[PDB]
């Protein structure tokens, strides 16, 4: 099934999207 | 079509595969154990050729900040 695939490649993604690295 | 497109964007996008398993190492230390462990987890995704374009868009974004972050300009 594609859909639990893509859903967590998308969250993993999101979590780096929203993480600043603040540096 | 638009799997001819996935797959040229992924073909590019990898190109800057070394640079972020560089920058795991090099922060090693000044990086969170999550950090370190997502940016890993990213390095294997574009291992394989099943991402969705819209995934590819993420990365694109993602490695611009890591790009802006870490050894700037």
């Amino acid at each position: 099934e594609p859909k639990i695939k893509e859903d967590a490649d998308n969250a993993m993604l999101d979590s780096l999207l929203a993480d600043p690295f603040e540096n | 079509s638009m799997k001819e497109k996935v797959k040229a964007k992924l073909v590019e996008i990898r190109k800057f595969v070394p640079f972020i398993r560089r920058v795991r190492i090099d922060f090693q230390d000044t990086l969170s154990k999550v950090q370190g462990h997502r940016l890993d987890a990213l390095v294997n995704l574009l291992d394989r050729e099943d991402v969705s374009m819209s995934s590819l868009n993420k990365i694109e974004v993602i490695i611009d900040k890591l790009r802006t972050r870490f050894n700037p300009r």
